[PDB]
């Protein structure tokens, strides 16, 4: 009631190879010629993705800078307080930027910031302002 | 089986039922409560075990019912009826046993039987049993027909049939015993020889032999679960079906080769946009690290403005740089992803050339089996008599299978040299013309109640017709005889002083270079205890080679021989014959098969006997006249020795019905 | 002359 293990019959595939004498020769040959196409596509994106690995080679190690770890603050200079704003004036909403630009504010601490300087730094406009870009 | 369960085993009767021939012998029986069935079934099995247990003489009523036991033997006219029963459709006292009740010399009714062969020779034995006056016609100057055994000096080969395909329910059983035959096991352990010579591989031996029987049962499943029995209104052949089937499997191969390396082109593809971002993001980066820089070579001190523009490019190239890093990691996976694609490809082809090469050897053996190739088979009905496989290991006579035929001519009127013409069968009885073969001028006429006709089925197929039937047979019977499939196989045997093979070895097989000579010379037999080995010829192969001579052909053997055992281990032979059934005129083929187009029902057609219309006009017109037997007539045992000896049986029963009246009825 | 009609085939055949 079902074909031996491995044997592939079915009611479609039976009655596309006895439609003719050579339909099976047609089935054959267009598989076969499928099979040249998609083999000669995997040799052009073969050498298409090996002219873009070469384009990548040695990597973005010249542009890597030594990234400098310094201990959060609770206190906000003036200095601090003006990259902060600076920072929502460019990144809008994004905390964990706005906290990797000042660099010792963790990201709970700028939306603090947010809410404390709420109308001193006017960040409300500075957040519309941003919002058209 | 063992007991009186194995007795009804050993004659292919179930041991828990009363067969249709049962019930129409014994209806009171079968219709009536199941306490007497089992009587009845008893009795049976129990006179089937007492002819077994000693079939060299005749078991006789009396015998039957001393050695018996109480309550059994208390209905002595069941035990009669049961005993005559059995006596007259040949399940016990036939073959060649001592006679105790010995025959009358008042004879009744005449039977002409045309052909000595297994058949008829059974058919004349158990009529001249029944005290019925019969004689033989048989052309050749021979008993035994297909049966044919080849003797020079001691060396012995079998051109008809050698095997007896097991002896579980064979009576062919009880004829060994009956015999003085010396029966061999046959080692089915064959080694294959390519064409150049060289072995086959076991392991891939087994592979193909496997990939066959797989072929095989997806054509079994082509016709069955999906009705693939007809084909722009033709019959389908197993050949069709095996291409067919061996098509869809290259098929499938190709399909899985374009759904691989389609995953590889999607892999690849992903791969692409990956670089295409990468690339991206290296621009973007190299670009934010100079104004990185250039913002901070601004030297201190700088207002907050250049501040935070120093600290904002450092940190969008940060986030930039571990972009690249996450995007590199999907780069080394896609990378080792494809690296496994491309070392695992799926399978190359379905099979290679060497492989399709040894599948047709063993579709030669296959059309050896069935002596046809297999785009004549049926493919709904070539394996029908399957069931019917008797249990054991084959076997073969070492002494020559002739010695069954000759052993059952003993005592009858055998008229060789005598070719049967002209069969007139009337309301009044028959009359057969003959002919003497040496000189055919000569002519005889022989008058009788009841003709049998044992010629082959390649004769009855013969046109223009080398046998006449007056009046002509009906065409139920003549379609019947169109419809069956005769096929054709041939042997060579090669006697040579010296054994150059394996002894252990009973045969081997030689691979053919091309699919058309597959069957040409394809198996070697050592199975006679002396220098001789038979080459086997089929398929088309089989047809083919009997235009081609003796010299040719043993020269052919002996090119194979030499490509495997060594160019000089091989002598060249002191005797040789080759068989050519096909064109012997007394057979025009080897035997029967279930053609494209055809059943086991044609079978039972070729079995029935005719009845002549009648001589009076307005006449009553009972009895039937012309009655068939052999090879061809038996269902569920065709194309065998042990077929043609139970059709023989039959027959003398139902000839003997019919003239002698059925006394074991009422 | 059958007897002598299919040896001669038979061994027109056998060469
Ligand atoms: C090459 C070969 C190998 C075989 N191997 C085996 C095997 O291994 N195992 C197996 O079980 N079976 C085998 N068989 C089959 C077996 O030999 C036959 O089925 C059986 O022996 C034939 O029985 P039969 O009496 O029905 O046919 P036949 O023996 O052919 O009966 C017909 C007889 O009538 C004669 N005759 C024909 N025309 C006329 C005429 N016009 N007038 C008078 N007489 C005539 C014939 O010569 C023959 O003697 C083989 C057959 C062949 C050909």
């Amino acid at each position: 009631r079902k074909p031996p293990k491995g044997m592939f019959l079915s009611q479609e595939d039976v009655e596309a190879v006895s439609a003719n004498a050579t339909a099976a020769t047609t089935v054959l040959r267009q598989l076969d010629m499928e099979l040249v196409s998609v083999k000669r596509q995997i040799q052009n994106i073969k050498q298409t993705n090996s002219a873009l690995k070469e384009k990548l080679d040695g990597g973005i190690e010249p542009y890597r800078l030594p990234e400098v770890i310094q201990k959060c603050n609770a206190r906000w200079t003036t200095e601090e307080q003006l990259l902060a704003v600076q920072a929502i004036r460019k990144y809008g909403r994004d905390f964990q930027a706005i906290s990797d630009v000042i660099g010792n504010k963790s990201v709970v601490q700028v939306k603090n910031f947010f809410v404390n300087y709420r109308r001193r730094f006017n960040i409300d406009e500075v957040l519309q302002e941003w919002e058209a870009e | 089986p063992s007991g009186v369960e194995g007795a009804a085993f050993q004659s292919r009767l179930p041991h828990d039922r009363m067969t249709s021939q049962e019930a129409a012998c014994f209806p009171d029986i079968i219709s009536g409560p199941q306490q007497t069935q089992k009587v009845f079934l008893f009795i049976r099995n129990r006179t089937l075990q007492l002819w077994l247990d000693n079939p060299k003489i005749q078991l006789t009523f009396e015998a039957t019912l001393q050695q018996l036991e109480a309550p059994y033997n208390s209905d002595t006219v069941l035990v009669h009826r049961v005993h005559s029963y059995l006596e007259r459709h040949g399940l016990i006292n036939f073959g060649i046993y001592k006679r105790i009740k010995p025959l009358p010399t008042k004879k009744t009714g005449k039977v002409i039987i045309i052909g000595s062969g297994v058949s008829g020779l059974a058919a004349a034995r158990q009529l001249q049993s029944f005290g019925m006056d019969v004689t033989l016609l048989e052309a050749r100057d021979r008993v035994g027909g297909r049966v044919a055994t080849f003797r020079k000096g001691n060396y012995v080969a079998d051109l008809g049939a050698m095997v007896v395909t097991g002896l579980g329910g064979n009576p062919m059983a009880v004829v060994s015993k009956q015999v003085n035959m010396e029966l061999a096991k046959i080692k089915q352990k064959c080694p294959l020889y390519e064409a150049n010579g060289q072995a086959v591989p076991k392991e891939k031996d087994e592979m193909v032999e496997q990939e066959f029987n797989r072929l095989l049962e997806a054509t079994s499943y082509l016709s069955h679960q999906l009705d693939f029995n007809v084909l722009n209104n033709k019959p389908v052949s197993l050949g069709q079906a095996l291409e067919v089937v061996i098509q869809l499997q290259e098929k499938h191969v190709k399909d899985e080769q374009i759904e691989h390396w389609k995953k590889i082109v999607k892999t690849q593809e992903e791969l692409k946009e990956l670089l295409n971002k990468m690339v991206n993001l290296k621009e973007k980066i190299k670009e934010l690290h100079q104004q990185y820089k250039e913002a901070s070579e601004v030297k201190p001190p700088r207002d907050i403005t250049a501040e935070f523009l120093v600290k904002s490019k450092h940190r969008d190239l940060t986030a930039l740089c571990k972009e690249y890093d996450e995007l590199a990691e999907t780069q080394g996976k896609l990378e080792e992803k494809l690296q496994e694609l491309e070392a695992n490809p799926p399978s190359d082809v379905y099979l290679s050339s060497r492989d399709r090469q040894i599948l047709d050897w063993h579709f030669a053996n296959l059309e050896f089996a069935n002596a046809t190739p297999l785009s004549t088979l049926s493919l709904k009905h070539w394996d029908q008599d399957d069931d019917f496989e008797f249990t054991g290991s084959h076997l073969t006579v070492r002494n020559g299978y002739s010695c069954v035929p000759v052993a059952l001519a003993e005592g009858l009127d055998i008229k060789l040299n005598t070719a049967v013409r002209q069969v007139r069968y009337t309301a009044s009885g028959c009359e057969v013309i003959a002919v003497n073969t040496r000189s055919t001028s000569q002519t005889f006429i022989y008058k009788c109640d009841a003709v049998l006709c044992t010629l082959p089925l390649g004769v009855l197929k013969q046109q223009p017709p080398a046998v006449q039937f007056v009046p002509p047979l009906p065409e139920w019977k003549t379609s019947a005889v169109q419809r069956m499939g005769f096929g054709n196989l041939n042997k060579v045997v090669l006697c040579f002083d010296r054994v150059f093979w394996d002894p252990s070895v009973n045969l081997f097989g030689h691979v053919g270079s091309t699919t058309a000579s597959r069957g040409e010379l394809f198996l070697f037999w050592n199975l006679y205890k002396a220098p001789i080995l038979l080459a086997l010829v089929a398929g088309e192969a089989a047809g083919i080679m009997e235009n081609i001579s003796d010299d040719v052909i043993v020269g052919r053997c002996l090119a194979i021989l030499k490509g495997i055992f060594g160019s000089s281990a091989v002598p060249q032979p002191k005797e040789t014959v080759v068989s050519r059934w096909r064109a012997d005129p007394w057979a025009r083929g080897s035997y029967s098969y279930v053609a494209a187009g055809s059943s086991g029902n044609d079978y039972d057609l070729m079995a029935q006997p005719i009845t002549p219309g009648p001589s009076i006009p307005g006449a009553p017109q009972p009895i039937p006249r012309l009655f068939f037997a052999g090879e061809h007539t038996i269902r569920n045992y065709p194309a065998t020795v042990h077929g043609a000896l139970l059709s023989g049986l039959r027959e003398a029963g139902r000839i003997a019905d019919q003239f002698l009246g059925a006394m074991y009825t009422l | 002359s059958e007897e002598e009609r299919n040896a001669k085939a038979e061994k027109e055949k056998k060469l």
